[PDB]
């Protein structure tokens, strides 16, 4: 499912 | 030599992480908790010299080295990244360690916390006698 915003 | 052996020995890889129902004054949305660990509560530690977990560059002091069980970091944050990990053994010869890259994935607000586990098994072909008699006691 969804899945939050990575580092990045 | 005769003889030859081949030592399999389980770890578990894993991982919380919740949502906070209120952000710190840092931002941080979420509280997550990794781990390394033996499986039936086994005693990894007999063959296990530390484990580094190492975390994402934006953390402060991203290097964290866990030397005794339980083998685990507990962090707050705000979003995911690839944690790789290293298992150190108690070995003079190689394989010195191991390594595993961590997805540390979070869950969105509203749903469930995030509870993960991977199970990994490690191969040590024709250890040394010392070595293998700390592999065989976990």
């Amino acid at each position: 499912t969804k899945q939050t915003a990575r580092k990045s | 030599m005769a003889s030859s052996c081949a030592v399999q020995v389980k770890l578990e890889l894993g991982h919380r992480a919740q949502v906070r129902k209120k952000p710190t004054v840092e931002g941080f949305t979420h509280d997550w908790m990794v781990f390394v660990r033996g499986p039936e509560h086994s005693n990894i530690q007999h063959f296990v010299e530390k484990v580094v977990f190492h975390l994402h560059e934006s953390f402060p002091r991203p290097k964290r080295v866990c030397k005794d069980p339980p083998y685990k970091v507990e962090e707050s944050g705000y979003a995911g990244f690839i944690l790789p990990i290293e298992v150190y053994f108690k070995n003079k010869e190689e394989p010195r360690k191991v390594r595993f890259d961590y997805d540390l994935f979070l869950h969105l607000e509203g749903h469930p916390p995030v509870n993960h586990l991977r199970c990994e098994k490690l191969t040590f072909n024709n250890p040394t006698e010392d070595f293998r008699r700390k592999l065989l006691k976990a």
